[PDB]
RNA sequence: UUGGCACCUCGAUGUCGGCUCAUCGCAUCCUGGGGCUGUAGUCGGUCCCAAGGGUUGGGCUGUUCGCCCAUUAAAGCGGUACGCGAGCUGGGUUCAGAACGUCGUGAGACAGUUCGGUCCCUAUCCGUCGUGGGCGUAGGAAAUUUGAGAGGAGCUGUCCUUAGUACGAGAGGACCGGGAUGGACAUACCUCUGGUGUACCAGUUGUCGUGCCAACGGCAUAGCUGGGUAGCUAUGUGUGGACGGGAUAAGUGCUGAAAGCAUCUAAGCAUGAAGCCCCCCUCAAGAUGAGAUUUCCCAACUUCGGUUAUAAGAUCCCUCAAAGAUGAUGAGGUUAAUAGGUUCGAGGUGGAAGCAUGGUGACAUGUGGAGCUGACGAAUACUAAUCGAUCGAAGACUUAAU
RNA sequence: UAAGGAACUCGGCAAAAUGACCCCGUAACUUCGGGAGAAGGGGUGCUCUUUAGGGUUAACGCCCAGAAGAGCCGCAGUGAA
């Protein structure tokens, strides 16, 4: 029910090892416009 | 008898003579050829490799397993052959028969055989409590608060851990199953398929794996 | 089409000397049955309560009161045992599964005919 | 399908009329009984005369239940209640005249007194 | 099929809703998951149309709620007869389509997918 | 077990019986192997070996315990904080109310009865059940594998033949062999029998709406009622464990001295249990001891400090299901049948609407096994799986044969 | 929700079942008021005739039918709550 120990920075610090966020698709709009999410339409600021 | 690869169709029934209900499956094993054979002299045993199911032929920018790739394309053309999609060994055979490259056919097996059949089950997802072990609910009623967990995992102080075989939740699954002596009730040359009596592991179009039965 | 192979695989074993009916319908089923050293044909006759299935896994079931009780047998429809199925009448009803005989007695579970 | 605590009814003129199972012989944590197994039952209802009182502790044979059996063709015989008869110790009925239909399955149970007394049997 | 976190009857009446203001405004914004289900229902309500007969213009008033459209010109028309009228006779050669969906960015508020079906 | 002692715990080690789930000992209840018998046969008695598996439903009591009713091959005895309340209950007892008996001058008390009486907690660490990411395994990959080790399984009844034979005055009645079938348990599956089946078909009540009739929609548990596909299922359908080899226990022996005899033992040689090791099923090279086979791929710059660009091969992304909490697995990505709109079927329901005819009318008949139809089988690029990007090797030394 | 129907449990706890209206029938006991809604049975939709009281009213008509026949439909007629 409730912690134990306190937890320390280095096990605290393991535990957040997988923790964490991925860069985009990112195809770019070759005709007009700048990178856009790839399978996805931007009908303006993109040609694509 | 040996051996053979094929799908699971389903399941119909057949009237047998003197006019009883017999419960079948419906096996397809086409295009069944033995690749590679392996000998004690290089490999330290004796087996066949057979290939199952033909797929299409090495194309430049495949993206999935419908398509060869080089190392399956050359395996499969030191025998002259096309790619097989399932490849098993067996190890049970007379391995002085079989040529390289020889078609395994359907009527190696003959009408009365018995034989042993492996599949994977089939798939249940996180099913875990009364449902994977075949344990007991406790009551529906009076005061309850205790109907699908499991019971107590252990004693206490003299046992300060669990144990190593204690059965918890944790996903039915997929798990390798061999059902044995079964029995060939009819072979059919020209559809290539195998009635066997009773059921078999796995879903719909699943591999099979026939071997003539060890007992 | 269930699927072609199993349709393939069991069409030797389908009947073609039996007659259309449906629910509601009395028959009079001869049915095989083997004694010691005899085969004496037996005759059942009574009200077709239901058909279910398809292909060579079809079945029906039928009604009859016997001695004061209610009796029910179920056949494969395409079973060799069956050596013969006469329709003594046609009845008129309006579902295909007759369940609700099962509770009426007397001259309440009569069928009307035509 | 039946198990203890089961209400039956009697298909001869012994003097019962609607017997209550204790017990389903055969073998340990055996639970269900079906036509053509013995059980172990007690009287609940009778009529004045008869050969059986009530409250006697008897052992009947199941012919006639309500889930039926199946045959090896493929093909079912359910019926309409649940019903027994009241034997001697030898597979010989304790009555002398059986009422409506029984199953032939009681042919293969060495049960032929009764196959013989009953007025058809299907 | 898909329940879309609603109950039988909810459900049910927001994919009629759905279908219907597609069929007024030709082009629509949901999220993904409901355009893959009202894909199905918009397009067995152009077959409907497209036989034309009474037997079928009724079939269709069962879906197909219940709304006024404004045309240029002044005419005022139902939904079922716009479809039953132009949507059916646009379609009149195709074998199926008559849809499709394109993706767009996710949205702010929630994390949803947003998107746009159209109406071939 | 009832006690003796008072060593841990009074800034809490918090509860009898039952339920759920087990795990160990053997001083063995059943099943296996034997010796003796005051063992004729069938049954028994007593002792020795043996822990593989098995070891029941009710009535009465809060009851442990016990008595009784029916079974069974058998209904073993113990340890685990008298196993198990951060897994459940709360009948009993050390809580406030009330009453009876009894004791007390009384307030009250008994350990005597009786009726009523609040069961808290979102799991940090070890442990356990499932499931992934990283690196390693002297080049990089794809597939097929050996098996050091580990887990699972391991039960048993009745009937028929030998044979009414052996035994026995008779009554009764076999050993050893050979066949059928069951009970309980395990695990795979949906053809059959059933259950469910909230985007399938039909009937029907009240009220509101689509202007009215006809036909429909909403709400009333899915309004209610009768059926029911796929999927998931047991009470349904298949299969398994009574085999065989090796070494042993109690026991039985052969030859054989010490000890001119005798003696299973001291040298030697056999035999002998549902127990031990294999045989059967599943996992398994993180087995850092990192194994084996088949096939595919091979570069330059360079200050080789590393930079590039890549190969075989993967992945991001997108369409999905025979897979799934997520991730992983598997089917596909236009040189395409992956979803699945359209067309045709299977199965389900049970005779649509409109019109015509008969009837005073409720209604009936015909057109017509009609119409409708989620998940199941085919066919068909009509709609969507676009264009792209990223990652990814360059085979070291020493010694001996060649 | 098959078959069974209290075998559950300290204890039928919880759930299931009864339920509106009309007609018939109703025990022991009793302080003669009761018990009593005792228990236990049967019925109910729609159409058309005949009757047909309250007669709504001038009146059949307004309206419940006051009631009896003859028909029609369904698995089911206080068809839901």
């Amino acid at each position: 029910a409730v912690p134990k120990r306190r937890t320390s920075k280095t096990r605290k610090n393991k535990r957040r090892t997988h923790f964490k966020i991925s860069v985009p698709g990112m195809t770019e709009c070759p005709n007009c416009g700048e990178y856009k999410l790839s399978h996805r339409v931007c009908k303006n600021c993109g040609s694509y | 008898t040996k051996g053979i690869l094929g799908r699971k169709i389903g399941m119909t029934q057949v009237f047998g003579e003197n006019g009883e209900l017999i419960p079948v499956t419906v096996v397809e094993a086409k295009e069944n050829v033995v690749l590679q054979k392996k000998t004690v002299e290089v490999d330290g045993y004796n087996a066949i490799q057979v290939g199952f199911e033909d797929k299409k032929a090495y194309k430049k920018d495949a993206k999935s397993n419908k398509y060869a790739n080089k190392p399956a394309e050359g395996h499969a053309k030191k025998a002259d052959a096309a790619p097989k999609r399932f490849i098993r060994e067996f190890r049970n055979v007379d391995v002085d028969a079989y040529e390289v490259g020889q078609e395994v056919s359907v009527d190696t097996f003959v009408a009365g055989d018995v034989i042993d059949v492996t599949g994977v089950s089939k798939g249940k997802g996180f099913q875990g409590a009364i449902k994977r072990h075949g344990q007991s609910r406790g009551p529906m009623s009076h005061g309850s608060h205790f109907h699908r967990a499991p019971g107590s995992v252990g004693m206490a102080s003299d046992a300060s851990r669990v144990f190593k075989g204690q059965k918890m939740p944790g996903r039915m699954g997929g798990n390798t199953v061999t059902v044995q002596n079964l029995e060939v009730v009819q072979v059919d040359t020209e559809n290539k398929v195998i009635l066997v009596k009773g059921n078999v592991p796995g879903p719909k179009k699943g591999l099979v794996e026939i071997r003539t039965s060890i007992k | 089409t269930n699927h072609k192979l199993i349709e393939a695989v069991t069409k030797s074993q389908l009947r073609t000397d039996l007659p259309s009916f449906r629910p509601g319908d009395t028959l009079r089923v001869h049915v095989r049955i083997i004694e010691g050293t005899r085969e004496r044909i037996q005759v059942f006759e009574g009200v077709v309560i239901k058909r279910r299935g398809g292909g060579v896994s079809e079945t029906f079931t039928v009604r009859k009161i016997s001695s004061g009780v209610g009796v029910e047998r179920t056949f494969p429809l395409h079973t060799p045992k069956i050596e013969k199925i006469e329709v003594k009448r046609r009845g008129k009803v309006r579902r295909a599964k007759l369940y609700y005989l099962r509770s009426l007695r007397g001259k309440a579970a009569r069928i009307q005919e035509i | 399908m039946i198990q203890q605590e089961t209400r039956l009814k009697v298909a001869d003129n012994s003097g019962a009329r609607e017997v209550l199972t204790i017990k389903v012989l055969g073998g340990s944590g055996r639970k269900t009984a079906n036509i053509g197994d013995v059980i172990v039952c007690t009287v609940k209802n009778a009529t004045p005369g008869g050969v059986v009182k009530k409250g006697d502790v008897v052992k009947a044979v199941i012919v006639r239940t309500k889930s039926g059996v199946r045959r090896n063709d493929g093909s079912y015989i359910k019926f309409d209640e649940n019903a027994c008869v009241i034997i001697r110790d030898d597979k010989g009925p304790r009555g002398t005249r059986i009422f409506g239909p029984v199953a032939r399955e009681l042919r293969e149970g060495n049960f032929m007194k009764i196959v013989s007394l009953a007025p058809e049997v299907l | 099929y898909r329940k879309l976190g609603r109950t039988s009857d909810q459900r049910k009446a927001m994919l009629r809703d759905l279908a219907t203001s597609l069929i007024i405004s030709e082009r629509i914004e949901t999220t993904e998951a409901r355009a893959k289900e009202v894909r199905s229902v918009v397009e067995k309500l152009i077959t409907l149309g497209k036989k034309g007969d009474l037997a079928s213009r009724r079939n269709a008033a069962k879906t197909l709620r219940n709304v006024e459209i404004l045309n240029e010109d002044e005419t005022t028309q139902t939904a079922l007869q716009k479809l039953f009228g132009e949507i059916a006779e646009r379609y009149t050669e195709r074998q199926g389509g008559y849809t499709r969906i394109l993706k767009q960015g996710p949205r702010r508020g929630d994390g949803a997918e947003s998107v746009i079906i159209e109406l071939v």
